């Protein structure tokens, strides 16, 4: 699991989090998460010890050692954390909950207490470290975009659709575009203004994507920065290139046939460490490694009692 | 029953309080007796 | 006024338009009407302009000349729109009462009243007898003599529609109530007497039977318990307990009493040595042998009331078994017109509702011969009851005026709401009733269906349904309806009813009546639907609401549970209508309630501010907030909102075709239904 | 005993109001006659003198029927009930099969099947002509609800 370059972890309803083999397909061992679901995973830079954001309580476990009993146990939260950042030198770990407060995570200190606070009106969906390590995108339920600037505190709230939930957003590694979704289905992309000492940060919105139908769930950028995909409630998890903003290709988990209701949403979406290959998450209980170019499914992991709402993907050599 | 009726108490409770009643009224007469109350009964239950 | 606004400028201009049309026509309604609410709106705006500018010497002296200028007309106005109404002048005597409460201290202001009390006709106070007695203490001493003095004439004709609150008032607990109403009774007795004494014991023998000593206790024990093992409070649970030892301090008055106070009484006096040793001592071992013996006696309790399903008269209470033939009225059924249904005499068994509550089956013989069903609710206040059937009174008679409405027969069911003290009082049992919840669990049972088999579902696809996030809650809910056909109630509604032509009446006043009750309900504010506390009639097919404990939109500001949904339409009711869906008779029903409701808003605000400002009923805000009169003005202003349609967006005003769209849509939203409360039962 | 229902059922040769009038008669008469229960075979006498009896018994002498008839003579029955509605109807013989149809809704056992969808489509015709718009609406929105 840790001493595997690239890790694999799984976790939905079942209370297990499961790290798989990539190369294999094969569960290498289940880790307990009793008292809640989890909600988003997340592997640390680093890669000592991976994250597990849950309900009242973010857990951290041990990505080296097997079988062990959660490293860390943040409690003092409440009506769930939605997800959980990381700074990439590996002190600061940031959160995002449904009480409308979002907060910074000391983990070298031993103080339970967090240390920062960023309040806001509406609960918070979704959070994104922005690369160069200084802002903070903030995304909540009202449709209010922030920026909560992690020196001045100077958060740049910004509306691009009044009262529409904005689900997820994420950031291409280069800090070119930044790209939001809502439950209306629809993908605001957004030009960076290239300012770091400035901080100005300047969100230009390029083009609305009428990407899906039904709700859509997460978009993230590739490392590459050329492909964004964006899932939905539609059972299909359609990658839009960034260049032209076409769909390159759709890949689908439908029946294939029009009597099958609610197969399951799709809320996966993390490229491989060289854009070739694309791992999706779905609620049919199955995780599936797809293929970018192609769009095959090339191996699919079973064995979750429950949904799948979570993945976790490192291939940091 | 037994001057006593029985859907007015509901049906458990009514059971116990003829039991009760029926050992005084007997008691008038018998005062110096071991009274043992069977209600709805089994046969094992009567064997004993 | 639409173009302009209302200003330092055009009310001089209105005024003297108005004025004009008076003159013009004298004996038109519509000319004294808006002469008089227009001098009230300019009493208003010069009112919270001073507190806007002044709060925020002279300026009050000025005010009172300034106000005082717009007050003498608008109450000879309002007088003289009373009289020409003769019928419809609800909102004009509401505003009578809120000029009078408010500045009626004045001298001038108090001369045109007495003038005006007299010239206006004696029935017409009777709408507002309730809205009368809530101010039957107020402080101010020139206001209060002429309250007792009206109220003094009420009760010399049309007692009966004075005695019931009175004797409520008359037990109040603050003295200054009571004293007032007793004085008033005191002048009442004079004419009748008889009705006086009937009403007082009969009120006080209802009281009894609606809680007895066991009840009592119970209810008692069960908040000393919680006060000491859960808060550790002791002197707060003496507070509680030492109450119901000064009830038992009277002694046995019924036969119930003293089979009580035999087999509990012996044990509960013994436990209050231990709490009089306690209070000189401070003991734990002395306080742990008193909750021995309270517990003793609360489990022999909550083992006994399951048991006691029927109250006999005869032991319950005797009195009330005595009473034969008198002539105090069938409570909710005087009217000045119709012969009076005086009571003939009471039934002798009490049907207990097996409830939480344990809500009686009172039922009372007429003279005229019919029975008269009521429902005896304890520790309930009724008071909001009685003030929201006046407000279903209003838009009744709006709604019989309108014509569209009148052909559509739109009205909204209601029933009699009579309260006795602040705990207890008499509700009217509407019969042919029975709530949706136990339709549906009949029919499920009927049909071998489990009744708990969409909430089952979710729990088996995600356990943990309570504690995940709202995307996931969407899936599982949608999952749920998805693998749930959701017709129960449009299929038992077909198998109930004899014939399709039956079936046909019965399906379409469901749906114009359900409509109704939407719109009106959203804009009171009514929430905390859910199917036990709405009920179908099995004959005209007619939606009834009961329990409106929530008010203004309590359920959203509370923070457990909270509900974003304004009034239930969930899929079930939707396929109980026509097969096309809302976009049938329920959108165009909408369109004309909400119309006729925006033409008239100046009524309905009217009686809304009224009762919402009472001193009585602002605890129920003062709960919600968290002074109490700046969380009232915001709640009015909320109101108005609604009424003018810019709820929504404040900046932009919305036609009624427009609201109407947007509500559909956010109760029907999938994202709010499943925040709901799993009891509100989202899924049918 | 389903030898005169037979010829009841596959007669077919009535060219008037009063002949269809007649199979009613028979038919009615020949269900109490069958009829397992003898509160209902007891009216059988009084039902030949008095019309009316006949006809508030129609429902339950068919449902009493139906049950026994072990398949082949419920579509036996089945059959001539459609050809009858079908061919030659008759307005009042019409809406009696129509408040028949109807009760067997109601009824645990289920509505009859004939040609298929519970003849979802005939009744409604049927309805259609005998003015019976409420019937005609219920039936027309079951046929909406399958397509």
């Amino acid at each position: 699991v840790g001493s595997d370059p690239v890790i694999l972890a799984t976790a939905g309803y079942d209370h297990t989090v499961r790290f798989w083999q990539a190369h294999s397909g094969i569960c290498t061992r289940t880790v307990q998460h009793q008292d809640s679901q989890v909600n988003a995973l997340e592997v640390t830079p680093d890669r000592s010890m991976i994250a597990a954001a849950g309900y009242q309580h973010i857990r951290m476990y041990d990505l080296n050692s097997n079988n062990p009993n959660p490293i860390i146990s943040y409690d003092g939260v409440n009506k769930n954390i939605a997800s959980v950042g990381f700074h990439e030198d590996g002190r600061w770990m940031y959160t995002g909950g449904e009480d409308c407060t979002a907060r910074i995570w000391d983990l070298r200190s031993r103080n339970l207490q967090c240390q920062r606070i960023f309040q806001v009106n509406a609960p918070i969906n979704c959070v994104c470290l922005h690369p160069n390590q200084a802002e903070l995108i903030v995304g909540d339920q009202s449709g209010a975009i922030h920026i909560w600037d992690l020196k001045t505190d100077h958060n740049e709230q910004l509306i691009p659709e009044p009262e529409v939930s904005i689900t997820s957003a994420h950031i291409d590694p280069d800090a070119s575009y930044m790209a939001a979704v809502n439950s209306t289905g629809n993908c605001y992309v957004w030009n960076l203004t290239g300012g770091i000492g400035d901080e100005v940060t300047q969100l230009i919105p390029k083009t609305k994507i009428p990407a899906h139908t039904r709700y859509a769930l997460q978009c993230r950028f590739s490392p590459d920065s050329t492909l964004l995909a964006t899932c939905s409630a539609d059972q299909t998890c359609k990658i839009w290139r960034t260049s032209n903003f076409s769909l390159m290709t759709e890949l689908s988990i439908k029946s294939g046939n029009p009597g099958e209701s609610s197969r399951g949403w799709m809320w996966g979406c993390a490229f491989s460490g060289d854009s070739q290959y694309i791992v999706t998450a779905s609620s049919d209980n199955l995780a599936r490694l797809w293929c970018v170019e192609t769009g095959e499914i090339k191996r699919e992991y079973g064995g979750h009692q429950k949904a799948v709402v979570c993945l976790a993907f490192n291939d940091s050599v | 029953e037994c001057w006593i009726d029985p859907l007015s108490m509901g049906p458990q409770k009514a059971l116990e309080t003829i039991g009760a009643n029926l050992q005084k009224q007997y008691e008038n007469w018998q005062p110096r007796a071991r009274y043992k109350q069977s209600l709805d009964p089994t046969v094992d239950e009567v064997k004993k | 006024l639409n173009l302009q606004g209302i200003n330092e400028s055009t009310i001089p201009k209105v005024l003297q338009y108005y004025s004009a049309a008076t003159e013009h026509d004298r004996s038109w309604y519509k000319a004294w009407h808006a002469w008089a609410v227009m001098n009230f709106e300019a009493v208003l705006h010069y009112k919270h302009q001073n507190q806007a500018r002044d709060e925020k010497k002279k300026v009050t002296e000025d005010l009172s000349k300034t106000l005082l200028m717009y007050t003498v007309p608008a109450v000879q106005g309002f007088f003289r729109s009373i009289s020409l109404s003769r019928g419809n002048n609800l909102q004009d005597t509401l505003r009578v009462l809120t000029l009078w409460f408010d500045y009626g201290h004045w001298p001038d202001v108090n001369e045109a009243l007495v003038e005006g009390v007299k010239a206006i006709q004696i029935d017409t106070w009777l709408q507002v007898i309730p809205q009368l007695i809530a101010r039957i203490d107020t402080p101010r001493p020139l206001v209060g003599r002429l309250i007792h003095q009206l109220l003094t004439d009420i009760g010399r004709y049309h007692p009966q529609a004075l005695i019931y609150p009175l004797t409520v008032a008359s037990k109040s607990t603050t003295t200054a109530r009571h004293n007032a109403a007793n004085k008033i009774l005191k002048n009442m007795c004079e004419h009748s007497n008889t009705l006086v004494q009937q009403a007082m014991m009969v009120s006080e023998e209802l009281i009894r039977v609606a809680i007895l000593w066991h009840e009592m206790w119970h209810e008692g024990l069960e908040e000393a318990s919680r006060l000491y093992f859960g808060e550790r409070n002791v002197k707060g649970m003496f507070e509680v307990l030492e109450p119901l030892h000064a009830m038992m301090e009277r002694g046995p008055q019924t036969l119930k009493e003293t089979s009580f106070n035999q087999a509990y009484g012996r044990d509960l006096m013994e436990a209050q040595e231990w709490c009089r040793k306690y209070m000189k001592s401070g003991n734990v071992k002395d306080l742990t042998q008193a909750w021995d013996l309270y517990y003793h006696v609360f489990r022999r309790i909550s083992k006994q009331l399951p048991q006691l399903t029927s109250l006999e008269l005869q032991y319950v209470s005797p009195k009330l078994l005595m009473c034969r033939d008198l002539e105090l009225a069938v409570p909710g059924t005087y009217d000045p017109n119709q012969p009076i249904i005086r009571i003939q005499s009471i039934a002798p068994s009490l049907q207990v509702i097996t409830s939480k509550q344990r809500p009686r089956k009172l039922t009372l013989m007429g003279s005229n011969g019919h029975e008269f069903v009521f429902l005896l609710k304890g520790h309930e206040d009724l008071r909001q009851d009685e003030r929201v059937m006046q407000l279903f009174g209003l838009v009744n008679t709006l709604l019989a005026n309108d014509p569209t409405s009148l052909r559509k027969n739109l009205s909204i069911q209601r029933y009699a709401v009579i309260p006795l003290s602040t705990n207890s009082g008499l509700i009217g049992w509407v019969p042919h009733c029975d709530t949706l919840h136990a339709l549906i669990r009949d029919y499920r049972e009927k049909k071998k269906i489990l009744l708990n088999i969409e909430h089952r579902i979710m729990l088996r696809m995600a356990p943990d349904y309570d504690h995940l996030t709202l995307m996931q809650k969407v899936e599982v809910f949608e999952h749920a309806v998805n693998n749930t056909a959701g017709d129960d109630l449009a299929k038992l509604l077909w198998l109930k009813s004899p014939s399709s032509e039956v079936w046909f009446d019965r399906r379409t006043n469901y749906t114009r009546s359900l409509a109704v009750m939407s719109m009106v309900g959203y804009i009171l504010g009514l929430g905390d639907r859910h199917p036990s506390n709405l009920m179908l009639d099995r004959l005209s097919g007619k939606i009834l609401h009961i329990d409106f404990g929530d008010c203004f939109e309590v359920a959203m500001t509370r923070e457990k549970f909270p509900e974003k949904i304004p009034f239930r339409l969930t899929r079930m009711l939707t396929n109980a209508m026509e097969v096309t869906g809302l976009d049938g008779n329920y959108r165009i029903t909408c369109h004309t309630v909400m119309e006729v409701l925006r033409e008239h808003k100046d009524s309905v605000m009217a009686v809304l501010e009224a009762f919402v400002y009472d001193p009585l009923l602002n605890w129920r805000l003062m709960d919600t907030n968290t002074a109490l009169n700046k969380k009232a003005i915001q709640i009015i202003n909320r109101v108005r909102d609604k009424l003018t349609g810019r709820d929504f967006s404040h900046d932009d005003t919305l036609d009624v075709p427009t609201q109407v769209e947007l509500l559909i849509k956010q109760a029907t939203s999938h994202e709010n239904l499943c925040q709901c409360y799993i009891g509100w039962c989202p899924f049918w | 005993s389903t030898i005169n229902l037979q010829k009841a059922w596959g007669a077919a040769r009535r060219v008037s109001k009063d002949d269809w009038l007649e199979w009613l008669r028979r038919l009615s008469l020949e269900l109490l006659k069958d009829s397992s229960s003898p509160s209902l075979r007891s009216c059988w006498a009084l039902a030949q003198a008095y019309n009316p009896m006949a006809r508030d018994l129609f429902n339950a002498a068919f449902v009493s029927c139906w049950s026994e008839l072990n398949e082949d003579q419920q579509d036996e029955l089945i059959r001539s009930i459609e050809l009858a509605l079908t061919s030659q109807d008759i307005a009042e013989v019409t809406q009696t099969l129509l408040n028949l149809a109807e009760f067997m809704e109601h009824s645990d056992k289920g509505p009859l099947p004939l040609r298929d969808d519970n003849g979802i489509v005939l009744l409604g015709e049927r309805a259609a002509k005998c003015r019976a718009y409420a019937k005609a609406l219920h039936y027309k929105e079951l046929e909406f609800q399958k397509g």
